[PDB]
């Protein structure tokens, strides 16, 4: 439902504002010198571009030109199948699995140092508490 | 006065925080540090050495690149000691009763 | 030379530093050759410390 | 035998952790009172926010079922925000408590589909914001990595003032929302990137002649650029 | 029946209230968790001057344990900052030299 | 400090 | 009419839907949130009537079953959802008569007050202002 | 103008990288879907086709979003 | 006019109680909603009340539904 | 056997879109550092006695926004010299 919409919005020409079109426009028309240009060029045997030429040096890889009907009109495109390169080990990574919540050393490093040494804290409170009470224990 | 802050000014913001009673060193604040990776990477390494777990453990040791330390500790040693017994004297220091070793304090290390 | 004109001849402070629209120069760098590179016409200037 | 007798001097001493705790046990200890943090802004689901979207304020769609009502960013804020610290500003863009979306899986193939197709990762269903401490923590720690990388490169800064955006914003939770104000810093290493390797490459151009209408007033000054 | 357990939960509450009064600009609450703050506790006290001296391996656990619990740099100048921080600092030390940390997540 | 955190 | 709406009547079936899901969701996390909690109460007491008293932690009725509403209801000149028996032709009423040099209600149509149409037919939609003797355009 | 006239290697900042990708963006709706639009893309123009039978209804209300209280 | 002057019990089918019904939802919008109009209730007035920096922007495109092939 | 009955590559991870870059002029998600005023362009001027262009602001090409304010936006048929109406 997006094709031949209507007229949404006005369409107005606010009072005084110029147009800077005279009674001519009509039959005026553009212009570009660049075909005459390329005309004299090749006549004259001038300084070509080196878009002509279909290697291309401007990089260390090999590119190639690909023309879209002129000379003017292309773009390079890479001939090499690059190689990659991983400096990583395979299988040593589950991303989809909550690391968190399993005990371990990969848990607590998904987790990280300031946990496990606040655990390592309360571990070491809890046994002076539990030090005291064997002792009082084992005293009677 | 306190205007807000929008999200695109936060950057700015964690690395020099509006004034409060209770400042940070905004000088130091690129200097803390905690590393979750020193653990695993002293691990890794002796392992590639070709130690045991058992040795690992047993050669390991906690990270020194932490946060410095407050050269208060060392530099106002005395006079922190006499202001931590007098708070354990006088009830944490209740109707302004360590004021006078507070107030050595805060003027040995501020001066005017 | 830059750095020295600035701080007349004197100690300068340590890992001082200069950027232009947050990139750093090479002390052994033409400074107009260097804002042509990395701040083509907005040649301000900032001195800053490197200690990271 | 008590449970947890010397652990709430909060309690015996009228101590309030917060000006809401303050409120709520009538410490009154904060002069300046207590402006309730909304429900929808210390929870809610994730939206979408672009105006060029027709689902635009309304909740992120899910494999799984999730509660709807959103969290309402603060839009019209008190002129006085006493705090201003990180801990009171992020709570006008993200929930503290992370978003209330997340899943508990039935079985642990559906966790895999979700994951396989891009609709489920721990990192941002499972979490909390981070604190600017921890954000400090991370950007020190990349800062000090890069410096070891390479001291004498100019784009250096860059990345770690993008890395610090992305902190900053919350990616882990919001990565889409974070992008978008972290890009501009992307850009910004990736022309440093060619600046510089123009440089150490010396790429230079034959520039033209100067123009006729150069200065556009003989009286006014031609600054001289590089 | 398990002080050491409690005047820690109790010390860590108390330092986020500090802050907390802080941003919120409220010296009366800062004051009474500052006052708050277990002082009276005889180990911590005999602990303070043993932490004020060591050196090594102990001094960098309890340090690591530090940073953890409170990573941020307090103000050089500001000395109820830097006394929290110190008796923080001797309770960790008293409960380390009672109990050694064992902070790594390899252990056996 | 950092070059980014200059405003003025 | 605000009766109708506290009983979703003038809602559409996708907000009707969309209801009873926020509804379900919310059932469901409570109930799943009461389960973890029940299941860690009952593993640190190692007691199974813990997790049985809390199946009374949180019953007023039930959610409906059906809905109905206004969009549901048919309507239609042509449309033989609403057709059960001819209505007679002396039941039936008339429409309104203009006729005369200067204007007429017979070149168009303008529908009814729901299912209505534009008078005007297609080449002369974009002058609709050439047939008016005043003109009250949008805002836009 | 920026380019090859000043000097300048990176002309556009990002506002300018959107604003070319929009214009290409309404370039291939104009040229895709054949009389598109102002709603959809900047575009205002009197000469439409309409089918002949234009039916006028109203617009259904604004979709109830659930909110909390 | 249909029950009370010519003794019809059943005046309204299926039709003139939808139209009774929109009249009913239309007065309840119009009372409930300042200033609403045309797209959502058949009505048209020219003095409105505009925010004061009006903003235009174009439309998303319409959904992308999923379909077959 | 069932195991292999249905592996081209995988789905996409993450996906990037045109209305994730921000715009705006006053948009701090595009502002790293001020651009000089020699290098920022310039507004057209319009001034006299019958038009001007100063009483009103069109917007960009995206961020577009009525020129006339709120009183008069009803009565916009009055400042123009031609007028199309829309087609509805
Ligand atoms: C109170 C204040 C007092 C103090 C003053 C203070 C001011 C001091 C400063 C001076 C002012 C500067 C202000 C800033 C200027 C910037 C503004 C501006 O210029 O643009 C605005 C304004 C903005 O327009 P725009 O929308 O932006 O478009 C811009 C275009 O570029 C341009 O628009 P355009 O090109 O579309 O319009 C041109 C127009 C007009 O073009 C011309 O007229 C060209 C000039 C020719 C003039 C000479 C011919 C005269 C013929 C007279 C004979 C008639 C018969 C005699 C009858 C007698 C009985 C009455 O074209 C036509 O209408 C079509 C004509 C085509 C044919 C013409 C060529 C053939 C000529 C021969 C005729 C033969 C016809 C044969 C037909 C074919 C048969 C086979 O520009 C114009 O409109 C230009 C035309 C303005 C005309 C004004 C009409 C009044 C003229 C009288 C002026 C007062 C007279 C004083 C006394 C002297 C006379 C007695
Ligand atoms: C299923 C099968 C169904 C089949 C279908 C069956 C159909 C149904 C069954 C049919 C059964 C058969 C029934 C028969 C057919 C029924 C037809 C019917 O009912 O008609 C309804 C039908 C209209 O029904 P409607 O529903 O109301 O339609 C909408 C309205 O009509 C819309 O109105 P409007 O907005 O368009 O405005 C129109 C305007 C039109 O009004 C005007 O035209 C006024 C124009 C006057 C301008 C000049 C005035 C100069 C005087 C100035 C006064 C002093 C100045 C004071 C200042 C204020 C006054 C200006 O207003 C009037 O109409 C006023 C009428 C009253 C004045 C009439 C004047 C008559 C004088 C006659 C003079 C005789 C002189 C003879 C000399 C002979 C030569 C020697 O009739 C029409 O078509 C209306 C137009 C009728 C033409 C009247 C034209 C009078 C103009 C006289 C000009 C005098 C100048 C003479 C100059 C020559 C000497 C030099
Ligand atoms: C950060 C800081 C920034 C700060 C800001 C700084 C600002 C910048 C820096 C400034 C630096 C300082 C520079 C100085 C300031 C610059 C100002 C400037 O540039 O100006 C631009 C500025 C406009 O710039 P713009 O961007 O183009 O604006 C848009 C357009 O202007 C819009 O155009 P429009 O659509 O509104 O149309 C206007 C229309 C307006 O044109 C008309 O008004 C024509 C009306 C004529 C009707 C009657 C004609 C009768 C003749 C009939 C001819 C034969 C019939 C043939 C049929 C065709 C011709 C009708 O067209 C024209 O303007 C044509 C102009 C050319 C004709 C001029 C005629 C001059 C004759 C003078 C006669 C002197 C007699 C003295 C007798 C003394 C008493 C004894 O100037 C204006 O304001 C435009 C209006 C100027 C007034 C002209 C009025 C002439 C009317 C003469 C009437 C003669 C009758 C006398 C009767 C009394 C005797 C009985
Ligand atoms: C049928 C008969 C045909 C006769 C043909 C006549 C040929 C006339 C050709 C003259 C062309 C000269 O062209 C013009 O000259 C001047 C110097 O002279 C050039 O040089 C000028 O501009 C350029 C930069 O813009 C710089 O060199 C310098 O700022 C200025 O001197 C212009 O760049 C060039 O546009």
């Amino acid at each position: 439902s997006m094709d031949h919409g209507m007229q949404y919005s006005s369409i107005y020409w606010e009072t005084s504002h110029r147009t800077y079109l005279p009674f001519w426009a009509s039959l005026t028309q553009k212009f570009s010198w660049k075909i005459m240009d390329d005309q004299i060029r090749s006549f004259l045997r001038l300084p070509k571009p080196v878009t002509t030429e279909p290697f291309v040096f401007s990089s260390g890889s090999p590119y190639i030109r690909r023309y879209f009907g002129d000379a003017d009109i292309s773009v390079p495109v890479p001939l090499h199948a690059p190689a990659h390169f991983a400096f990583v080990p395979t299988g040593t990574v589950s991303p989809w699995e909550e690391t968190g919540m399993e005990t371990g050393p990969q848990g607590a490093a998904a987790r990280g140092a300031a946990a496990t040494a606040f655990r390592a804290v309360l571990e070491s409170a809890w046994k002076c508490d539990i030090d005291e009470q064997i002792k009082e224990k084992l005293h009677s | 006065a306190a205007s807000t802050i929008p999200i695109s000014q936060w950057p700015s913001l964690l690395y020099a925080p509006p004034s409060s009673p209770a400042n940070p060193a905004v000088e130091a604040l690129p200097e803390m540090q905690f590393d979750d990776l020193h653990y695993p990477r002293q691990m890794l390494l002796c392992r590639g050495a070709g130690y045991s777990l058992e040795q690992c453990n047993r050669m390991a040791q906690p990270d020194a690149r932490v946060t410095p330390e407050n050269p208060a500790e060392k530099l106002l040693k005395e006079e922190a000691v006499a202001a931590i017994a007098c708070l354990s004297q006088r009830e944490g220091g209740k109707d302004e009763q360590c004021r006078y070793y507070i107030e050595r304090m805060y003027k040995l290390a501020n001066k005017e | 030379q830059l750095k020295a004109q600035i701080y007349g001849g004197k100690a300068a402070p340590e890992n001082v530093k200069v950027a232009c629209r947050g990139r750093v120069f090479e002390d052994a760098d033409n400074v107009a050759m260097a804002v042509r590179a990395f701040c083509k016409r907005d040649p301000r200037l900032l001195l800053f410390q490197d200690n990271l | 035998s008590i449970l947890g007798a010397e652990a709430f001097p909060e309690l015996l001493s009228k101590v309030p952790l917060n000006p809401q705790m303050d409120e709520d046990k009538h410490f009154n200890k904060y002069k300046w009172g207590n402006e309730p943090i909304p429900v929808n802004r210390r929870t809610g689901s994730r939206m979408n926010s672009s105006i060029y979207d027709n689902r635009n304020h309304e909740a992120v769609r899910h494999p799984w079922s999730t509660d709807a009502r959103t969290f309402h960013p603060n839009d019209n804020p008190e002129a006085d925000r006493i705090n201003t610290q990180y801990s009171n500003m992020v709570s006008d863009s993200f929930p503290e408590g992370g978003f209330s979306d997340a899943p508990r899986f039935s079985s642990n193939w559906e966790r895999l589909l979700a994951y396989h197709h891009g609709l489920y990762s721990p990192e941002k269903f499972n979490s909390t914001t981070k604190t600017a401490d921890e954000i400090r923590l991370a950007v020190n720690d990349f800062a000090a990595k890069v410096h070891a990388d390479d001291p004498k490169n100019a784009c250096k800064y860059l990345m770690i003032e993008e890395f610090k955006c992305l902190q900053s914003a919350q990616a882990r939770i919001d990565p889409q929302g974070a992008a978008t104000k972290c890009v501009k810093w992307f850009n910004e290493w990736r022309q440093c990137a060619w600046d510089q390797e123009k440089m150490v490459k010396g790429y230079n151009y034959i520039e033209d002649r100067r123009a006729r209408k150069h200065k556009p007033y003989i009286g006014a000054p031609d600054l001289q650029y590089s | 029946s398990s002080p050491h357990m409690d005047r820690l939960l109790g010390d860590l509450k108390l330092l986020a209230a500090y802050d907390s009064a802080a941003g919120w600009q409220e010296p009366k609450a800062m004051e009474s968790a500052f006052q708050s703050l277990s002082w009276d506790d005889a180990d911590v006290l005999k602990a303070l001057p043993q932490y004020l001296n060591c050196r090594g391996e102990q001094k960098r656990r309890v340090d690591f344990a530090y940073a953890a619990l409170c990573p941020r740099p307090v103000d050089e100048k500001d000395p109820k900052q830097t006394l929290m921080s110190l008796w923080m600092k001797a309770r960790l030390f008293s409960y380390d030299q009672k109990h050694p940390f064992v902070l790594s997540p390899f252990a056996a | 400090a950092s070059p980014m955190l200059f405003t003025d | 009419a605000q009766l109708h709406a506290s009983e979703g009547f003038w809602d559409s079936e996708s907000e009707q839907q969309e209801a009873r899901l926020q509804r379900h969701a919310e059932h469901r996390n409570d109930l799943e949130t009461t389960w973890e909690e029940a299941l860690r109460e009952a593993t640190l007491a190692r007691n199974f009537d813990v997790l049985v008293s809390y199946l009374n932690h949180g019953q007023n009725g039930i959610p409906p079953s059906v809905t109905w509403n206004f969009n549901a209801m048919p309507y239609g000149k042509e449309n033989p959802d609403t057709k059960t028996f001819p209505i007679p032709d002396h039941e039936q009423p008339y429409r309104a008569f203009s006729l005369g040099f200067t204007a007429n209600n017979l070149s168009g149509n303008w529908g009814d007050y729901i299912d209505r149409q534009d008078n005007k037919n297609a080449l002369m939609r974009p002058a609709r202002m050439m047939f008016t003797d005043v003109f009250i355009p949008t805002t836009k | 103008a920026r380019y090859c006239y000043r000097g300048l290697d990176h002309p556009f900042t990002l506002n300018e990288m959107k604003d070319f990708l929009f214009k290409l963006r309404e370039q291939y709706l104009v040229n895709k879907y054949e009389g598109i639009q102002f709603p959809f893309v900047f575009r205002q123009f009197n000469r439409v086709s309409t089918p002949g039978t234009l039916e006028v209804h109203t617009s259904p209300a604004l979709q109830q979003q659930p909110h909390f209280h």
